[PDB]
């Protein structure tokens, strides 16, 4: 059934391309929901779907369609494909370039649900290998929007999208820690200010993400270190050392360690 | 409908008993002043149906015998 | 018999005919057996050299020629200076491979004799079974007897060279102890005793012990300590005494089953000291103390403790008994048949602190041994009034302290005896040494389960002394734990609760260290403050406020 | 009936509202040990329709706690001075057990027979 649905979807997308016909959109809706339902929690189904290169080649092109519901469904499908994927599936997902088309599409996404799906799929993919982080950092206007989701005022008061944005920023900040340009465009929007406040946040996931980012950015540069020193990060980073959650503890301790090595002299 | 009302009343009674017990525990642990201070740092999210506690990441929650020295 | 009084024409025949080598060796044995001929034999040059030369290869086939190895150099080896000539002629090194390949050939003989019984299916008194089997058995018996004697005298010369540290180090380099333990499997008294004396000589040093530990010795000596020869048991027991130091060897001893035979030897012999020392060393771990009481140690220890007439009873028996008393299974047997009464009588007829230690260790237990102690409070309390030095009063005091029966009313004891003023005086930091004061504190705690003494304790001014002691001895967790436990004792008796709450700052000192590093001190503080909170609401509010300023301390610091 | 059911459901919503308040406050600010202590102590009174506490001193199990074995880990309470004296001095006065230090059996003179 899964293979039959994937085959029908890929042949439809090949024989019609990017079309605005309503019936084709509804058929692709059915197919996408079917794949998301069928691939949920099935490693074998995920591997089978990721073995079909034509399927995901058809899928990635759908991100550029005018219907944002198609964007959201393709994002969910790529989410469940990238979640705990094996080496072959991760490499195959990287090959079809889903990262670039997903993250470009997020800039054009207007609906909250579609943006949540796309950013969550990016968060799942961003931990696979450093190449995904490279593609994320290489899109024009990429980091300037990644920082913009931290201060997102959600319509339904949900913290899913901000959690996704913090996770992506933590994942991709390793390359942000090596080049001055990315750090500069981060400073242009006062990213550290929104990162420090995330330590006091209502959600524990947000605190873990902020600790990871503070670990990554504060290392190996004087300017961000003294900027964090001016805003008093040392007090809240020291208070978070003994946390029960592993990621929070390591992030806070390491960030305080990097700040400690640069005391005024 | 009588059985439904009786079950609803029983649920009310159980919930009241449980929350009274919880207030008991909160009285023997947390003072009233800091019960009030805590209530100013918590918010209700109706969409998710759960509380929100700011700074949720800051809450509190030789005599062995050794005779090995004898040999050089 | 050919008795001679001269030399030559005897060592001359020792390198020209194999059958007469053995007769020449016997003649040399007879010549060297008496000591007055030793100097003449030594002065006979080229005599030991020829013996060594015929000795380097003729020790593998006849066995009877292996008599020629020693019994002449033996009497030389009884003197110190001849050891230099012994290293000159290198009898030790050749003796090494002598013993080694005799043991190898003994195992070879064992395996051929064992495999020669496989032909029992058809017995016909011929080469298949019997006949030649009888001949092999006979030559076996002769060869094994003579070779056992040869090993006996060879390792005898080995002991006579073992006095030197360097010579013993060279000997231990050659891996002696392996073949030494292998020779222990033989059945003949004298060679075994030489083996065990040699092994005891090596057993002081830890290098030879480490060469010993890999191969089991204790299992081989298990079936041998019931042997009939006195010097054998003496030196074997000394050897086990040297082997008890190592912990691993001692677990070997316990698991093999050496304890019953050790206790049997401790029954009644001339081996009291050595067997009892070994048994005491085995006792020094908690696991082996329990195996004693299973009809092994026997209550006879109490008997020879009761007989011994002197002002100071011997240290060994009292130490063994004290370490037996660490365990309830031994302690129940100790007090069987009301031995505790004569234990009192001995303890009190003279100042013997060691028996007091034994009965103190008896009294640390919940069982009926505690119940019997209720009758001795006056007899103990008489000597509590600082009468016989300090090393005596501590034991009596501590023995009384561990006597915690909630039904016993102590106020009679405190007013007749026990010197409540001296209890208060001892709490002064500058009064006495800290162990006595700590024992007094245990006393103050253990007199407080009785309500009648609550008013006395409240009036006596003991609480200020306890508080000053806690302030002056807050560093060590033992004093803090025990004083706070006295406070726990003494709060809920309705008379000292008021004093502690309202007159003294004790609950503040309980607040300060509610959550300390040690689990027990914190548990006692928690239970005492829980008991305080019910009768007093202000300290309850403070009890919440503190430890709320500690439970969420970083939280509050971040808000501030 | 519909109005009564709606009012009752509002009551349930507010009840679990404040119940979750208490649960979150406990799960963030109150340890598990003290929760267990108060849970063991407390008991509900049906006559007065409110929760009460059994006083410790008035509990039925008035059997009193058992004295600590040692705060330093020994078999009996032990002063620091006693531990120091155990370490330095051979005096059996400060020890519960293991009071005698036997010596290694020194090797005697080798003369037995034969």
């Amino acid at each position: 059934g899964l293979q039959a649905i994937a085959e029908l979807l890929q042949v439809d997308c090949e024989m019609y391309g990017l079309t605005n016909d309503h019936y084709s959109v509804t058929l692709r809706r059915y197919a996408g929901m079917a794949l998301t339902n069928l691939t949920f929690g099935d490693v074998a189904n995920k591997a089978t779907l990721c073995s079909m290169k034509g399927c995901m080649r058809a899928l990635v092109a759908q991100l550029k369609s005018e219907s944002e519901d198609l964007q959201q469904v393709i994002a969910s499908v790529l989410r469940n494909l990238s979640w705990r994927a094996d080496v072959n599936s991760k490499k195959t997902l990287r090959e079809v370039g889903s990262v670039k088309a997903l993250m470009e599409c997020a800039l054009e996404v207007k609906k909250e649900s579609t943006l949540k799906s796309v950013l969550s799929a990016l968060w799942n993919l961003s931990a696979h290998c450093t190449e995904n982080k490279a593609d994320i950092c290489a899109v024009d206007g990429a980091l300037a929007f990644l920082v913009g989701t931290l201060t997102y005022r959600s319509q339904t008061n949900t913290l899913a999208i901000i959690e996704s944005g913090g996770g992506i920023l933590r994942n991709v900040s390793s390359l942000i820690a090596t080049n001055e340009d990315h750090r500069q465009i981060l400073r242009e929007n006062n990213c550290l200010q929104t990162l420090l406040q995330h330590l006091k946040s209502h959600s524990l996931t947000i605190v873990s993400n902020a600790c990871g980012t503070l670990w990554n950015l504060s290392a190996r540069n004087p300017k961000d270190q003294e900027a964090l020193w001016d805003m008093g990060a040392v007090s809240m980073l020291k208070n978070l050392i003994h946390s029960k959650h592993k990621m929070i503890a390591m992030g806070s301790a390491a960030a305080l360690r990097n700040l400690m090595a640069n005391r005024p002299a | 409908h009588q059985r439904e009302i009786e079950g609803l009343l029983e649920n009310i009674r159980q919930l009241s008993r449980e929350l009274r017990l919880q207030m008991l525990i909160i009285d023997n642990f947390i003072p009233q002043d800091y019960q009030e201070m805590i209530e100013n740092y918590v918010h209700w999210n109706e969409d998710i149906g759960e509380w929100q506690l700011k700074c949720v990441a800051y809450t509190g929650n030789p005599f062995e015998v050794d005779l090995s020295h004898v040999y050089l | 018999v050919a008795n001679i009084n001269d030399m030559d024409e005897y060592i001359e025949l020792l390198y020209e005919d194999i059958p007469d080598k053995v007769r020449g060796s016997a003649l040399i044995l007879q010549l060297a057996r008496n000591p007055d001929n030793l100097e003449e034999l030594l002065l006979n040059e080229t005599a030991l050299g020829a013996l060594a030369r015929v000795l380097r290869e003729d020790w593998k086939q006849s066995v009877e020629l292996a008599t020629n190895i020693i019994y002449i150099f033996f009497c030389f080896s009884s003197f110190s200076h001849f050891h230099g000539l012994i290293t000159h002629y290198k009898i030790g090194a050749l003796c090494m491979n002598i013993i080694d390949h005799e043991l190898k050939r003994h195992e070879l003989w064992q395996e051929e004799l064992s495999k020669k019984k496989k032909a029992v299916d058809e017995d016909l008194e011929n080469q298949t079974l019997r006949k030649d089997y009888d001949k092999t058995f006979k030559k076996y018996q002769g060869l094994v007897v003579k070779q056992e004697q040869l090993l006996r005298v060879a390792l005898y010369l080995l002991l006579n060279l073992a006095e030197d540290t360097r010579t013993e180090l060279k000997m231990r380099n050659k891996n002696i102890v392996h073949m030494l333990v292998k020779a222990l499997d033989r059945d003949n008294f004298e060679l075994l005793i030489l083996v065990v004396s040699f092994l005891k000589k090596l057993s002081i040093f830890m290098e030879n012990k480490n060469d010993m530990v890999e191969m089991d010795i204790v299992e081989k000596l298990v079936k041998m300590i019931p042997c009939e020869h006195e010097d054998l048991l003496n030196i074997t027991l000394r050897l086990l005494l040297n082997l008890s130091f190592d912990t691993g060897l001692r677990n070997k001893m316990v698991q093999v089953g050496l304890l019953p035979k050790l206790t049997a030897l401790l029954g009644n012999e001339n081996y009291k000291q050595i067997a009892m020392c070994v048994l005491y060393h085995i006792s020094m771990d908690d696991r082996f103390k329990s195996m004693f009481a299973y009809t092994d140690c026997i209550p006879q220890l109490m008997k020879m403790l009761f007989e011994c007439s002197d002002e100071r009873i011997d240290l060994e028996l009292i130490s063994f008994c004290i370490n037996l008393a660490a365990n309830k299974r031994n302690v129940q047997l100790i007090c069987e048949g009301n031995g505790l009464k004569m234990l009192m009588k001995r303890a009190l007829k003279l100042k013997d602190p060691l028996l007091m230690k034994m009965i103190r260790n008896i009294s640390q237990h919940d069982g009926p041994t505690k119940n019997l102690f209720i009758d001795y409070v006056g007899d103990l309390a008489a000597q509590i009034s600082s009468d016989e030095e300090e090393e005596f009063v501590i034991e009596c005091l501590g023995t009384l302290a561990n006597l915690t029966i909630p039904d016993l009313d102590w106020e009679l004891v405190l007013k007749e005896y026990k010197l409540v003023p001296f209890l208060k005086d001892k709490l002064k930091p500058g009064a006495a040494e800290d162990d006595l004061v700590l024992e007094v504190v245990i006393m103050i705690g253990t007199v407080s389960m009785d309500d009648s003494c609550a008013a006395l304790l409240a009036k006596s001014g003991i609480i200020p002394a306890l508080i000053e002691l806690l302030n002056a001895q807050q560093e060590d967790d033992e004093f803090v734990c025990q004083i706070i436990y006295v406070f726990y004792q003494m709060v809920f008796h309705q008379a000292t609760r008021d004093v502690i709450i309202k007159e003294t700052q004790a609950p503040a000192y309980l607040i300060d260290l509610m959550h300390d590093k040690n689990n027990e001190i914190r548990k006692v503080c928690d239970n005492t403050l829980d008991i305080i909170a019910e009768y007093d609401e202000e300290w309850a509010k403070k009890i919440q406020s503190e430890k709320f300023r500690w439970h969420n301390s970083q939280w509050l610091e971040m808000v501030e | 009936h519909i109005k009564e059911r709606q009012e009752l459901e509002q009551t349930q919503n507010e009840l679990t509202r404040e119940l979750k308040l208490k649960h979150l406050i406990i799960e963030n600010f109150i340890p598990l040990e003290e929760k267990n202590k108060i849970m063991n102590r407390s008991f509900f009174d049906d006559e007065e329709d409110h929760w009460k506490l059994h006083p410790i001193t008035r509990l039925e199990n008035q059997q009193m706690m058992k004295r600590p074995v040692s705060a330093v880990g020994y078999k009996r309470p032990l002063s620091q001075h006693a531990r120091m004296s155990m370490m330095i001095r051979p005096e059996p006065r400060y020890r519960a057990e293991n009071i005698m230090l036997l010596e290694l059996d020194m090797p005697s003179r080798t003369t037995r027979d034969y």
